[PDB]
């Protein structure tokens, strides 16, 4: 039941795991060849990891167990010739054929069901292998409407398929002002369809603040991609720190599920990790964990173009890594009371879910933020997501009339109901986060 | 009846555990290797009493350890006297609750209940002489406060002559981090004042308070909270082990430390509490540890003795202390807080005193007490409960783990009847 | 009549009479080349009453080990006591028998039955004082099913008057691979129950169950299961032959542990069985002894006290056990189960006491008992045969060899008779 299965979907969805792997294996010392290297060593067993990711052999050899899945032959390509691909498995990396469209309207429809029959199959096999399961975790982007449409789709087939396990779903959120396909709205209200139908973690990402941190805190002035998926493998092996390394207050998977969603529906929670700081103000900075919580709370450490300040705050998740100081948690969490900035409403104020972790945090040398021995991480849920959503859906409903694309979408085989399901799916979910925040 | 069992559980009963067993063995003198060093007589009584005698002179401390951890159970390996231990002494499980007491004893702890269940059966059956058990948990951890309930509450079903302590450490109001938190603690004693007898009040932010105005500690650590909790509990049970103009026992009590059977909720505090370094300019003596117990900053529940109504108090010492002088500072504490005093008792004393010297110190003190300030913390926690659940919050995951609104009305309603009980008997 | 002859057939019987021979040389003292070595007449008696005295001081195991392979009678000469071995004490055969217990007392034990009778003629001459005979054999392979089944029946036809002991290993029922081995076992007790006189339930699922739960290993190996079987042999056998407050022959053990002479199985289990480095931990007691007999983890049938109805017990001791001790257990096991025990017995108590001490133990226990689970066990296995033969697949071997469906439905019918013999006698 500890154990961890990952699944990687999409163009960007195959970055983010390569990128997941890399700093996993950093962090416990493994090589990305193979055999170990080393270990296994001082604590890389158990407690485990690496055992829940990375699947120990009989020689010794750490496999982490991951499913690359996606249409695009070059994205096959790119994951094959990096060193991971000998640590996988050739049965592993599901190779695409074709790419069904651009890149939803078929992504989606039966072309899509066509290749997840194979990798379902695929994943019963694997789970024959390796029992035990605790959750789902899925890397996709919706600008890939491939990756948000196979994502959400194999989502669905396990849900239905077991239906016991959480489901932790990493989904990369385009900017509202850039559209780098202009299939995106379509993809997106389609894809909160599918969350409708089945979700239990989403978890929202924007490219253009996290773009805005490198310029601004990491001081680069051209962000790569590289950057961005280095920084969410930061925010997810800090999440995952809670099961992997050991702590005071060790934080359960399903416990993050059963202490996040409050309501009859909902699937969305906000998350933001500090500290992000350039490697020569790393140098200049000694501030403790107090001042990252302080600054945590902020929309600058966001990494989303939400601002939680505007937004009326829920209880959320404060995650701990590193040398953590039981008063500093306890001056943080006095000061967050003496701020009464965010408004407090009488059901919350008692919350900031606390996950401790004796492991200091770790971080790429390719990443400009220098490797720091305390951070923080607050996942909490607020209202200004349904803002973006409206604002979403304000231009998907613009286009949708427009039927300049319903003619392609009704040839692909999608129907005019189908889209205005998803819309009022939508338009449900933002009255939903209205209602429950107005009831303050 | 002298032996008594130890049950330790959750992520911070552990480690309490683990410094009880440590203050004990540093009261006796013991190896952590089960040599006998104690001389001369009267630690063979204790080791009987406490441990189990294997062979070669080897001694194990009978504790029952359980947890969802296996790193609670090597931490607890690591440490000085924690190597030797019977496999079945102690059984883990996997893989976690989450901080959920409903989950953590209808899943979590349903699955693990049977097996701890046959060793207490087994250890009562070799344990001839078992007065009390002795529970360590924290109310604050759902995992904790959910293991420690069942265990408990399946105790009182299999042995409900023998006497339950439990020494479960209350959640603070300070700490704002799990709305769960209170709500599971609330939920656990909701059940604990029914299966449990005997427990004592220990806040998280109490230790906090004490170990930073005594010790001046940078960081509370649960470390030094441990130890002081531990030393109070060994100076309990040595008031009944260790030989003394009078011994108090569990049963002595029950039927002396509360009056009706509904209460069950004690405040500690021990004395002396000392300041780092400071301990050649304190001079150990009956007026300042008779001062000390009657005030808020000693006190480790914590309480206030000018807001509650004192309804029972008590005082134990350990070490050469004269009876005449703790009869004057009773007197002089009665003639000067009648008010807190309630007139029904209308004096209100239960002293022991142990002639032999505590560990470390010429003349040590423990003090319980029975105040209206209990409710106050009740009516806290049942005020953080109802306005955390007018909106669902974080409640739709306990709808569909079995649990109904109306058990949570339930329970809130029963410690709204425990607090007008407390208000009887009036603030 | 204190010497016993040793019989070993099966594929696992041969290496369950190895290990037996390797056990009571470590017990008494011996060297694998016949050289004496215990101390000082208690060990010659033995050696005369189990091996042969060949010339310059040369000592032989009395044992007729047969099977239908080479390869095994290789394997137990190159194990460790297995070298020196007279040509006739041991005749193989050739090649197989399919599994099948029919083909296997029909036709490749027909032709080697008239040697190995001969044989165990000339060893009946030789030794003037034999009173049983210990057959080792599987119950789960049809070929030694067949070939130990015909052995014991023409050794009853022979010599009627010596007692025949079993330790046939009963087959498991998690084991599925041949569908014909229970109806083999079956058919093999068909006539097993009129040829023997007592019989020893070993189960090899019991037995892996007990290892993994004792040893903890991960994969079933038969070496230590056929150690724990000969350490079981090695106490009943020295109950009488090591001396002690009173002797149990195999005549004692037939009056008075079974009731009705129509019964001959008898559910078995050996104490201590301490895990694997928490010896140090254990201290060898007689409650934890009886408390282990009376489980059903320690029992190699294996039988449940719960479900079964206890009809008649006996519990043998090894080393320096109390009677007033072994008393008190079962006066006390009697109170606490007199709905398992019987009432027509009505205490049911056989205790054998050995002053000498167990090797490598300071004492060591077996159990006997006689409950309602054989007749369970006997219900699963009949209905295992109908609901596999139902559908006629792979009869047509069987036919072929000449069996008749009339036999087996004959067969059933004893099996329900014995049932019913058992359930009297209500469970």
């Amino acid at each position: 039941m500890r154990e961890v299965i990952s699944i990687n979907v999409g163009q960007a969805g195959c970055q983010i795991g390569n990128a997941c792997w890399e700093l996993y294996s950093l962090e416990h010392g493994i090589k990305p060849d193979g055999h170990l290297e080393d270990g296994l060593s001082k604590p890389k067993g158990g407690e485990e990891g690496f055992s829940t990711f990375f699947h120990e052999t009989g020689y010794g050899k750490f496999v982490p167990r991951a499913i690359y899945v996606d249409l695009e032959p070059n994205v096959i390509d790119e994951v094959r010739n990096g060193p991971y691909k000998d640590l996988f498995h050739p049965e592993q990396l599901i190779s695409g054929k074709e790419d069904a469209a651009n890149n939803y309207a078929r992504g989606h429809y039966t072309v899509g069901r066509e290749i997840l029959g194979d990798v379902l199959d695929r994943i019963r096999k694997l789970a024959d292998q390796c029992d035990g399961l605790q959750g789902f975790l899925f890397t996709h982007s919706l600008g890939g409407g491939t990756g948000s449409g196979l994502g959400s789709l194999l989502l669905e087939e396990l849900s239905a398929e077991y239906g016991k396990k959480s489901k932790l779903e990493f989904a990369v959120y385009p900017a509202p002002q850039v559209s780098t396909s202009v299939v995106e709205p379509y993809n997106t209200v389609l894809t909160t369809h599918t969350t409708l139908e089945h979700a239990d973690c989403t978890f929202m990402v924007d490219n253009e603040a996290i773009y805005d941190m490198c310029k601004r805190n990491l001081d680069i002035p051209r962000p790569s991609f590289a950057n961005l998926n280095n920084l969410i493998a930061q925010v997810v092996s800090s999440v995952t720190a809670s099961l992997r390394f050991d702590g005071s207050l060790n934080v359960d998977l399903n416990e993050f599920q059963t202490n996040l969603v409050p309501y009859p529906r909902i699937h969305f929670p906000l998350v933001s990790y500090s500290p992000v700081l350039s490697k020569s103000k790393a140098f200049h900075e000694s501030n403790s964990v107090s001042e990252i919580t302080n600054a945590c709370f902020e929309p600058g450490n966001q990494m989303v173009k939400c601002d939680p300040r505007d937004g009326k705050y829920m209880a959320t998740c404060l995650l701990y890594r590193g040398d953590v100081v039981t008063r500093d948690v306890q001056r943080a969490v006095e000061q967050v009371k003496n701020k009464k900035t965010v408004q407090l409403v009488d059901w919350c104020p008692t919350g900031f879910k606390i996950g401790i972790c004796y492991e200091p945090p770790t971080a790429t040398p390719n990443s400009q933020l220098a490797t720091v021995d305390r951070a923080v991480c607050m996942l909490s849920n607020t209202t200004s997501i349904a803002e973006a959503w409206k604002r979403i859906d304000r231009k998907f409903d613009l286009m949708y009339a427009k039927r300049a694309f319903v003619h392609w979408y009704v040839g692909e085989g999608m129907e005019e109901g189908e889209f205005t399901e998803a819309r009022e799916d939508l338009a449900a979910l933002e009255r939903d986060y209205i209602e429950v925040g107005a009831d303050s | 009846m002298r032996e008594i069992i130890h049950i330790s559980t959750g992520q911070c009963g552990n480690q309490i555990g683990a410094a009880f067993w440590e203050t004990i063995c540093g009261e006796h003198g013991l190896d952590f290797n089960g040599t006998y060093h104690g001389h001369d007589d009267i630690q063979k009584e204790r080791l009987n009493v406490y441990f189990n005698e294997a062979s070669s002179g080897k001694w194990v401390p009978r504790s029952i350890n359980v947890d969802l951890e296996p790193g609670t159970i090597d931490a607890v390996r690591n440490s000085a006297i924690g190597n030797l231990f019977r496999p079945d002494n102690y059984i883990f499980g996997q893989s976690s609750a989450g901080n959920v007491w409903a989950k953590g004893h209808y899943t979590e702890g349903a699955e693990l209940v049977d097996s701890v269940m046959d060793v207490i059966r087994r250890e009562a059956e070799g344990c001839d002489s078992l007065q009390g058990f002795q529970i360590t948990h924290s109310l604050g951890g759902g995992t904790g406060s959910g293991m420690g309930t069942l265990l408990i509450s399946k105790i009182r079903e299999e042995f409900p002559d023998r006497m339950m302590a439990t020494f479960s450490v209350l959640p603070s109001p300070k700490t704002s981090d799990t709305v769960v938190e209170p709500y599971n603690a609330t939920l656990s004693v909701h059940q604990l004042v029914e299966h449990s007898d005997e427990t004592f009040c220990i806040d998280n932010e109490a230790l906090y308070d004490i170990c930073q105005r005594t010790l001046k500690l940078n960081q509370p650590s649960y470390g030094d909270l441990n130890n002081l909790v531990s030393s109070v509990m060994s100076g309990v049970t040595t008031s009944l082990r260790y030989p003394g103009q009078l011994n108090s026992d569990l049963r002595k009590l029950a039927v002396n430390l509360v009056p009706f059977p509904r209460l069950h909720f004690f405040m500690v505090g021990y004395a002396p509490l000392t300041a780092i370094g400071s301990q050649s300019f304190r001079s150990l003596t009956v007026p300042e540890l008779t001062q000390q117990m009657f005030d808020a900053k000693n006190m480790m529940a914590a309480a206030d003795p000018r807001n509650g109504r004192y309804l029972t108090v008590a005082a134990f010492f350990r070490g050469k202390v004269s009876v005449k002088e703790v009869e004057d500072e009773m007197h002089k504490v009665q003639s000067k807080n009648s008010d807190y005093f309630v007139e029904w008792i209308p004096n209100n004393v239960q002293t022991a005193v142990c002639s032999v010297a505590p560990q470390g110190l010429d003349m040590a003190a423990t003090f319980i007490a029975n105040s209206t300030s209990i409710q106050e913390l009740f009516k806290r926690v049942g005020d953080q409960f109802s306005a955390m659940f007018k909106r669902k919050a974080f409640l739709h995951w306990y709808t569909s783990e079995g649990m109904d609104e109306l058990e949570f009305s339930e329970a809130e309603s029963n410690m709204n009847d425990l607090v007008s009980e407390y208000q009887q008997y009036q603030e």
